[PDB]
């Protein structure tokens, strides 16, 4: 028209991002006033709205800061705001609304709006015809247009609106887009749940592990399917069965007082209490400052323990008694472990081994006893009669190999004096019955790296229940013979028989102290005390986890480590196939397959809470008026609370003025005044509340729509229903004179819908022979066929025309032999123009666009571009009129048979 | 097609009043608006007010505030300038045009005008033109018409009804000592066209309903 | 209030060549500002709106440009049809306004006048008052001196002159001399003579007629 | 005879800078001395540089600044907590003291460019990395996206080092993802247990065209008003013009996690000019819960929820107000910035803090002390009035009822409650104090302000008083020590101490004195102070228009940005369209936002005094120990009391 922009010089609005100008910009310009200012171009997106710019400074000396948000609003008098949803399911009609605003003061506007056309959307909007409307908008105000389409067309798609203003340089355009989607949903489901375990079944030859696919053969159509894997590490690593209790412990601080073997008595829980809690890092709980006054309990120990000291450095009950060989050696033993602690004398500690190895010792090397101690009980098993010269050989050597890091070139000959008491008691060491003169000579022997054989295999064995060294009787012998045997696991580095030894101290709560309890004291501490240092850091969790997928190139050998934060991964498949899942060595871990599909539908999609009827039909007696009447209930025997019903009109109709009145007056029912004082042509959108509705009956209301505008096709109008707390819940249905569920006519058979709002094959005059044989030679056309109607099949959704090949004028794409029958397909609505009757020939060309189906399910689409016409029989030609025609045609076979098209 | 046509100038005493009338076509009054600009003898355009036919509303340069005023019939889709309180420095051209909106927040440039009616403001008498011929002197020869005595502006002076527009040059009008304006309009056609081709000068002033056709030739002596 | 300046108030200068008007303001106006153009006696014309978007029908060499405080209308090359006065238009302030003008003069070649003498119409006498016409035909440039002489006598005072506005197409002037003497003082003196001085002309042309006689 | 001192903080942080304070009271010329610090227990040196020597120049007293590095008996040993010890050598005398060691190293923010986000889409943030002084380092962060339910999905591993400590990441969210509320948790290699958050929503939406407001008359329900509670509704399209449409109000009662709706408050108001009032009646209210007792809902809160449809139906939006305290008060009095102790036969200074039920502070509210009248002052701008108590030699704890007396209330809308202040107990009870007084007008670095220091002691001995050692802690660190000295007969001077930036957020003033007299004892003698600064930016940053404002711009165009910055700081930006906070508005990163983090990671846990000298150093977060004996209690909590 004239006086207006035209639409293909309106270029739309675009740019809609909800966040942007993720930017930095460093202030360099020098400081006026002890503030530095940069001014910054920035240029404002499309977006009519308010944005919100937030800046956050940092400085090497002023730290960090945060500006106040900053407010720009951008606006213009005349826009479109194009109301898309999040997405849309395909080939299912929706309604869109347009929405104009005029914020002029004083002046309506004439705008002319349209809808483009988009191929992935079947719309009144066509190839060759526009979609437009002419609105007038009021000042300071706005007006709705609907559009109802329907998605043809998985994935992001694009809709774009434009308008422009009469009698003004004034235009808009917006072009969003929406995500239109399939129907089913997304669906979690594990194959496998294994664990990672070597040594546990997976066995010497480094677990070996086989994981088959998913089964998805209840999948629909083209969507993804990602594989999920969970890679957990479920940690007891870090092979460390928690600590004794701090606060079970406090018994232990003993002020030692006494002569010379009650002193070492109380002086024993004391100091491994110290060398316990120093290593585990239990002193937060117990109490900090306690070790400033516990330490000197121990000072207190060894200042008064020097006091027994004999002049030939050695140590006993009284000064006046014999000295005591194994005293003088336990001495060294709780001296050596308490040299970290308090400050030890050099002449001390070595000074008491000097004594031993010299004056102490037999031929063969058996550390014999000279004087027993009057407080046999501290000894522990040694007590025991039985075989008091191989565990008494081994004790002795053991404080020797404790304080061996310090006494080396004092005591001369003290590598020696190890070596043959380890000739003695390896020798012997397959002649002991109880199991805890095995282990007290088992930790003397793995100390030097001589353990090894049938003497650690009966050092391992004589553990009943693979776990403790018991013995018959007196069950703190069983502890303490334990647990020099795990100070004897720990130094052989053989991580496989450790756990069990230690699971079982746990599980037997000994906290020493309060008689004869001397050894099983100092040894269960002091071996979970050494624990936790050799026990590993970083264990291991060390699977080396090689996946094949037969659609893939290559493996991923994902390695697996006790160390990163994470311990899970997870690969994106694209196609379902069979791979291996190889595992290799130690650890721990889970180990799932989760695709993820759509599924069809099943019918309960579509109105879910609401039961939505709709119908248009003519008026009684009286340009053109008809009766919308929408009736609706809640699904629940229950009354739903407060419902819209949002109307939109068919274009050019408008609700009766009078009959709405009435409607809102009755009771249960609402419509706002600002509704009602609109005008009458400026009222194409509608709300009408509802207080209410159930599932007892049907809630029906129905009012007087007239025609004021005329126009062609008309699009349909559409009523929706929700419930105020929740708009998601919606039932919307269409209403339209002449379509009844008022929908557009589309064409869909399986997966994807054709748009057949297009007029019903190639138009009708002349029907001239040059005329043919040009318009069969369009670029598109891939067939020219005379066919015979063999059986005409019909249906409400598409008519099944099968045709008979007669002569293959032109052949294409599809491959067709003469005397085979191909389907062709149109619309209910195309009947009645088309009179395709049995047995009549026919002489039909079409596009490769109309081509519906895989191979050999391939029908003809009758489509806009399609021509067919009528053959008459081959006695029937010789006839008066249609003679004219039939030569025609066959003069139309030769030159398209023997010249065929020029391309 | 979108056109505009002005109406109702003419003569007024100082101090006196007089409506001018705009006939607004071929688009919808009612989404538009209309300015009036003026232009005094040889001098610069002033616009003088809007007004917004939809619902009425107007604005005025203060040149002219509590003076003019513009109204409209918005089903006979004419605006409407009535002028009040009237002065000499009122006398001037006036135009209506039609405001369109270009950019965004209410700039507007003004696309149509119309053809203009002159308002003068003088004390003196409504005089209609004496019109002479100017007689051609025995290869191309000049003839013409003399207007002369007429008060106020304008006088229109065409040729055989318009159909001769060729190389005629109708001259500024100038303010005799009388107080009345007197102009000359001459053609210059080819001498040959003399004795076949007749012609006769259009006068005709406004003002005094005075209308003159008269027939320029030679002499007989 | 928001102050506007057009520069330059007149300007010369040769067909084909590149002219450039102004517009200036006190503060900043964005792009609300519109050209036209406008001829001798007729309504004025829109050719750049929006500060630089060109009005649909005008010419290519039409061009507009500038935002903010500053707007240049340029014609790129002149043609005589672009004899006029231009204005600029604001519309960013309540009221609108435009500004002073720029009369723009096309420049040719020196063109003599062709020098015509009208005597008093037979009619025009019987009014009492005689009135003698002298028609300097489409010159250039505008200087000329016109003198009358009766009976060779020369004499001022008695005589109006108008100017034509400068044609569109060859961009030249004429001229109208007007003699005005009572019947009487007409019918005394005999031979009326009209002496044209212009740059073209070699040496003064005059023109004359002697009175009754043929 | 000599004494020697150190002073450090409560808690030593890692890698960061912490100062010790080192004094030699009754000295005599030149005492080197020798700073060293040992892991604990057993000793391995980590520190042991810093030598100094306090000479008779600077009054005996001067400083060492030492770091701790991270090293490998702390990184891999964690759970339990850990320690150091601080060991001073003044010549030959050893000073020494164990000290809490915290593993946090400084501070991490995480900014998102939108509060919420669509499936598809990218989700832009950046880190920024600071030690605790708010200033930028160069470390390396580690970084964990985590879906709603806990799961890591995307990981990372950078340094901030050469970056100014800003890190920009991102991370494209999947189609097919869990919808919720995902989180952003990123913390500082050396320190894995100090982990910082930052959620962000993910849903299917688009954004409105319309904002909804739902403000009530008052910012709470006084269970006996019989008006109701008065809401009102405002809609507003984004670009500023009013909405026209309809609006269906409900409301609620929220017990805790329990939320009832109350179907029979439900209301269809029309918005007209953007506006519209709804009311609940109290009738409503109370026959919609099963309890007769009106009074039980007092404790319980009330929600709105607002639904906004336009008149064309094209789109509509939800918003709604929570937390409407149901009350019997107006007011809520808190004893949360007065000291809980005072010093015995000297007037206790009880701070008052009235604020109204959502926290604000209060204002010409008056309070007075239950059994007096008048007894008063009208709460100020910051919402605290002072009651001056006087009080007794006794060590009796002083028992405080407060009242507010606001006068068009009746009793029953009074608010009351109650406080115990303890007395601080002297030494050998020796009766001799140090009292520090400063006045309570919001500081700005810039102003000063004058602390005063009263010597509380008796004649005989006050002779011996040559100084006061004052130490100001901010920000959980030494920022300054000083000396106020005081010469013979000055029972009260005082020092005019300036303000700076530094002193942002808050700081606290801790002072002390020590001598012989009361018996042959080394006396010492304390008292600290917590002042509250306002919490502005240290530099300070603005975002305007330099576009000749006034104009509104159009889609497309051009627009000029004025930064008003520090000078030579780099500056990062962000636009959001305002319709994403129709839709979430929470987890935005603010500038009070940061310091609320400071200020919550202070070691010091009292505003100011203490049960004893070693009580007024502990609870102000610093250590005091000497070679005499006298020392703070061992602090083995990283968090404060309760
Ligand atoms: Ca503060």
């Amino acid at each position: 028209d004239e006086d207006i922009i035209a639409e293909e010089n309106i270029v739309s609005r675009s740019e809609f991002p909800e966040s942007w100008l993720w930017n930095v910009e460093d202030l360099k310009e020098p400081p006026k006033n002890g503030i530095s200012t940069k001014l910054m171009n920035i240029f404002l997106k499309d977006s009519i709205t308010t944005w919100e710019i937030l800046a956050v400074s940092m400085s090497d000396k002023k730290g960090i800061c945060v500006a106040d948000p900053f407010e720009v609003t951008v606006m213009q008098d005349f826009f479109i705001d194009l109301r898309l949803p999040y997405s849309v399911v395909r080939n299912e009609q929706v309604e869109i609304r347009a929405v104009l605003y005029n914020y002029r003061q004083n002046q309506e506007l004439k705008v002319r709006v349209e809808l483009l056309h988009n191929p992935a959307f079947c719309s009144l909007a066509t190839t060759k015809r526009r979609h437009q409307q002419t609105v007038t908008i009021p000042p300071k105000s706005s007006l709705s247009v609907p559009y109802v389409i329907v998605p043809l067309k998985t994935g992001l798609q694009e809709v774009e609106v434009k308008a422009a203003v009469y009698h003004h340089f004034i235009s808009d355009g917006v072009r969003k887009s929406l995500k239109v989607v399939p129907e089913g949903i997304r669906m979690n489901k594990t194959v496998a749940v294994r664990t990672l375990d070597p040594e546990r079944l997976g066995r010497e030859g480094v677990q070996k592990e086989d994981i088959p696919p998913a089964d998805l053969s209840d999948q629909v159509p083209d969507t993804e399917s990602e594989t999920r894997i969970l890679l957990q590490g479920t940690p007891v690593a870090q092979m460390t069965e928690d600590a004794v209790d701090a606060e079970r412990l406090k018994h232990l601080i003993v002020t030692p007082s006494g002569c010379g073997e009650q002193n070492m008595i109380g002086m024993t829980p004391t100091v491994i209490a110290v060398h316990y809690l120093d290593e585990t890092e239990q002193w937060e709980k117990f109490g900090l400052e306690k070790r400033q006054g516990a330490l000197e309990l121990i000072k207190k120990g060894y200042t008064q323990q020097l006091a027994f000291r004999q002049p030939s450095s050695a140590f006993a009950a009284f000064v006046k008694r014999a000295p005591s060989t194994w005293l003088t050696a336990y001495v060294v033993k709780v001296f050596s472990l308490a040299v970290n602690l308090i400050a030890i004398d050099s002449q001390v500690l070595c000074g008491a081994v000097k004594w031993l190895i010299l004056e102490k010792q037999k031929p063969d090397g058996v550390f014999q006893e000279d004087a027993p101690v009057i407080h046999q009980e501290m000894i522990g098993g040694l007590r025991n009669n039985n075989e008091k010269d191989m565990a008494l050989t081994a004790f002795v050597l053991i404080s020797l190999q404790e304080a061996k890091d310090i006494c080396e070139e004092q005591v001369n000959s003290l590598p020696g004096s190890i070596t043959k008491a380890g000739d003695f008691l390896e020798a012997n060491y397959m002649n002991l019955q109880r199991s805890y003169t095995v282990a007290i000579a088992g930790y003397a022997l793995a100390q030097m790296g001589r353990l090894k054989g049938p003497l650690l295999n009966k050092f391992l064995t004589t553990a009943k229940d693979k776990n403790r060294w018991e013995d018959p009787g007196k069950q703190l012998y069983n502890v303490e013979a334990t647990s020099y045997a795990l100070l004897a696991l720990l130094q052989l580095k053989d991580f496989d028989f450790v756990p069990p030894v230690v699971r079982w101290l746990n599980e037997q709560r000994y906290y020493g102290g309060g008689y004869g309890s001397t050894q099983a004291t100092f040894m269960v501490f002091q071996a979970l005390a050494q624990y936790q240092k050799d026990a590993p850091d970083h264990q291991e969790l060390n699977l080396d986890v090689s996946l094949q997928l037969p659609s893939r190139s290559s493996k991923i050998t994902h390695r697996i480590h006790w160390e990163s934060a994470s311990l899970l991964r997870s690969e994106e498949t694209k196609e379902n196939e069979g791979f291996t899942v190889t595992a290799e060595g130690k650890g721990q871990g889970t180990l799932s397959v989760v695709t993820m599909y759509h599924a069809k539908a099943k019918d309960q999609l579509t109105c879910n809470k609401f039961d939505l009827k709709v119908t248009i039909k003519p008026a009684p007696e009286t340009k053109n008026t008809m009766i919308l009447e929408i009736c609706t209930r809640y699904r629940g025997d229950q009354d739903a609370t407060m419902s819209i019903l949002d109307i939109s009109m068919m274009t050019g109709f408008a609700p009766d003025t009078d009959d709405l009145k009435q409607l809102a007056n009755g009771v249960d029912r609402y419509i706002s005044k600002y509704e009602l004082d609109k005008a009458f042509s400026d009222r194409n959108t509608l709300i009408i509340y509802l207080d209410k509705v159930s599932h007892s009956e049907d809630d029906c209301l129905a009012f007087k729509v007239h025609q004021y505008f005329n126009v062609e096709l008309i699009q349909p109008g559409a009523v929706k229903v929700y419930a105020y707390y929740n708009l998601e819940e919606s039932c919307t249905r269409f209403y339209h004179p002449e379509k009844e569920d008022g929908k557009l006519n589309k064409l869909c058979r399986d997966e994807l819908c054709r748009c057949a709002e297009e007029n019903c094959f190639i138009q009708k005059d002349k029907v001239t022979l040059e005329e043919r044989l040009d318009k069969a030679c369009e670029p598109g056309v891939d067939y020219v066929y005379k066919t015979r109607l063999v059986k005409v099949q019909l249906s409400n959704d598409f008519d099944e025309y099968i045709m008979a090949i007669e002569q293959t004028i032109k052949s294409g794409s599809d491959e067709v032999q003469v005397g085979q029958q191909r389907t062709f397909i149109s619309p209910i609505k195309c009947r009645e123009a088309l009179k395709l009757e049995e047995k009549k020939h026919y002489l039909m060309w079409g596009l490769s666009s109309d081509f519906w189906g895989e191979k050999p399910n391939l029908s003809y689409i009758i489509g806009k571009d399609t021509w067919v016409e009528h053959w008459p029989e081959e006695d029937e030609c010789q006839d008066e009129e249609n003679q004219k025609q039939c030569q025609d045609l066959g003069a139309f076979t030769e030159s398209m048979v023997v010249f065929g098209c020029p391309n | 097609e979108v056109q505009l046509v002005e109406s109702g100038g003419g003569l007024v005493q100082p101090g006196g009043s007089l409506r001018l009338s705009c006939a607004a076509s071929g688009f919808s009054f009612t989404s538009s608006s209309v300015s009036w600009v003026r232009q005094a003898p040889g001098k610069g355009l002033e616009w003088v007010g809007l007004i917004y036919p939809y619902n009425g509303f107007n604005y005025y340069a203060d040149s002219v505030k509590g003076r003019f005023t513009i109204s409209a019939n918005t089903s006979k889709n004419t605006a409407y300038l009535q002028m009040n309180s009237l002065r000499a420095e009122d006398t001037a051209v006036y135009y209506c045009a039609r405001n369109a909106l270009y950019g965004s927040g209410g700039y507007y440039a003004m696309d149509y005008w119309g053809q203009g009616t002159l308002v003068t403001v003088s004390s003196a008498s409504t005089k209609g033109p004496s019109v002479f011929p100017l007689a051609p002197s025995s290869g191309t020869a000049a003839l013409g018409c003399l207007v002369k005595d007429y008060f106020p502006e304008p006088v229109t002076v065409s040729w055989n009804s318009g159909a001769l527009t060729s190389g005629v040059h109708t001259f500024p009008a100038v303010l005799q000592s009388s107080g009345l304006y007197s102009l000359s309009s001459v053609v210059t056609v080819p001498s040959s066209s003399l004795g076949t081709q007749t012609y006769i000068c259009n006068v005709n002033h406004k003002p005094s309903n005075t209308k003159v056709d008269k027939k320029v030739e030679p002499k007989s002596c | 209030d928001i102050q506007m300046t057009q520069s330059p108030s007149s300007l010369s200068a040769s067909v084909g060549d590149r002219v450039t008007i102004t517009c200036r303001a006190s503060q900043d106006v964005s792009t609300a500002v519109a050209w036209y153009q406008q001829k001798p006696g007729k309504a004025p014309k829109l050719l750049i709106y929006s500060a630089s978007f060109l009005y649909s029908g005008v010419p290519s060499r039409f061009s507009g440009s500038g935002s903010g405080t500053d707007f240049t209308l340029t014609i790129s090359s002149l043609q005589p049809e672009d004899f006029a006065t231009y204005y600029c238009q604001q519309s960013y302030a309540t009221l609108p306004t435009f500004e002073q003008g720029t009369k723009v003069e096309i420049k040719r070649t020196v063109a003599a006048p062709s020098v015509f003498i009208f005597p008093p119409s037979d009619e025009q006498l019987k009014s009492g008052t005689a009135s003698v016409v002298c028609l300097l035909n489409n010159f250039y440039p505008r200087e000329a001196k016109v003198q009358w002489k009766v009976d060779n006598a020369l004499q001022s005072g008695n005589s109006q002159e108008s100017v034509t506005e400068q044609d569109s197409k060859d961009s030249t002037y004429s001229l109208s001399s007007t003699l005005t003497l009572s019947k009487a003082d007409y019918e005394k003196h005999k031979v009326y003579a009209c002496e044209v001085t212009h740059q073209g002309l070699s040496s003064p042309v005059t023109k004359s007629f002697n009175r009754g006689e043929c | 005879s000599p004494m020697y001192s150190i002073i450090t903080p409560n808690i030593l942080r890692l890698e960061s800078e912490e100062t010790m304070v080192l004094e030699a009271h009754d000295a005599q010329g030149d005492v080197p001395v020798t700073v060293t610090v040992h892991d604990f227990p057993g000793k391995k040196l980590v520190l042991s540089s810093e030598k100094t020597v306090l000479t008779p120049a600077t009054n005996h007293m001067g400083n060492v600044t030492f770091t701790i590095p991270a090293n490998r008996e702390f990184k891999s040993e964690k759970g339990r907590n850990k320690f150091v010890t601080v060991q001073a050598t003044f010549g030959t005398q050893v000073v020494e003291k164990v000290v809490l060691v915290s593993l946090q190293s400084g501070y991490l923010f995480i900014q998102t460019d939108k509060t919420i986000y669509t499936p598809g889409s990218t989700v832009l943030y950046r880190i920024f990395t600071v030690n605790h002084k708010l200033l930028p380092v160069g470390r390396t962060v580690m970084v964990n996206i985590e879906n709603p339910e806990g799961i890591p999905v995307k990981q990372d591993s950078l340094s901030s080092q050469n970056q100014l400590g800003v890190l920009p990441l991102s991370w494209d969210i999947p189609e097919l993802v869990n919808m919720g509320q995902w989180k952003i948790r990123a913390y500082y290699e050396n320190s894995p247990q100090q982990v910082f958050s930052t959620e962000f929503e993910v849903k299917e939406y688009v954004l409105p065209s319309f904002e909804v407001i739902v403000e009530p008359t008052e910012k709470f329900y006084y269970i006996y008003n019989e008006k109701g509670l008065e809401v009102t509704i405002t809609a507003r399209f984004l670009y500023g013009k009013k909405v026209e449409g309809t609006a269906f109000v409900i409301f609620g009662i929220q017990d805790g996690e329990q939320r009832i709706s109350l179907p029979e408050s439900l209301k269809r108001i029309p918005i007209e000019d953007g506006s519209g009032e709804v009311v609940l009646s109290r009738k409503v209210l109370l026959d919609g819960v099963q309890n007769p007792r009106a009074e039980d809902l007092v404790g319980k809160s009330l929600y709105v929820s607002a639904t906004v449809i336009l008149h064309s139906g094209s789109d509509m939006v939800q918003a709604e107000r929570s937390g409407i305290p149901i009350v019997t008060s107006p007011y809520q009095i808190h004893f949360t910035k007065t000291p809980k102790y005072f010093k015995p036969g000297m007037p206790f200074d009880l701070m008052v803090f009235v604020t109204n039920p959502d926290g604000s502070p209060a204002y010409r509210v008056p309070v007075a002390v239950q059994g007096e009248d008048t007894v008063q002052s009208l709460t100020q701008g910051d919402g605290v009035a002072k009651l001056s108590i006087n009080t007794h030699p006794s060590q009796k704890p002083l028992s405080i009822t407060v009242r507010t007396k606001k006068q068009e209330l009746s009793e029953a809308e009074q608010a009351t409650r109650t406080m115990q202040a303890l007395p601080y107990s002297t030494v050998g009870n020796s009766n001799n104090y140090l009292h520090l007084s400063v006045l309570r007008t919001e500081l700005r670095p810039g102003e000063t302000l004058n602390v005063n220091f009263l010597l509380r002691m008796d004649r005989a001995h006050e002779a011996k008083i040559r100084y006061y050692t004052y130490l100001i802690m901010n920000k959980g660190r030494l920022l300054k020590a000083g000396r106020q000295v005081r010469e013979p007969g000055q029972d009260l001077v005082v020092l005019p101490l300036s303000i700076t930036t530094d002193f942002i957020p808050s700081f606290r003033l801790v002072a002390y004195y020590t001598l012989i007299g009361a018996s042959g004892q080394r006396e010492v003698v304390a008292d600290s102070v917590w002042v509250d600064v306002k919490d502005s930016c240290v530099g300070s940053l603005v975002v305007k228009s330099g576009q000749s404002e006034d104009r509104q711009p159009v889609p497309g165009q051009q627009m000029t940005l004025k930064i008003e910055g520090d000078h030579g700081a780099r500056v990062v930006l962000v636009a959001v369209d305002k319709g994403v906070f129709v839709l979430n508005k929470k987890n935005k990163l603010t500038q009070s936002k940061i310091w609320d983090v400071v200020e919550k990671a202070d070691i010091g846990c009292t505003p100011g005094s203490g049960k004893d000298y070693a009580g007024v150093f502990s609870d102000a977060g610093l250590t005091f120990t000497s070679s005499s004996g006298q020392q703070t209690a061992q602090r083995a909590e990283l968090q404060c009391p309760q």
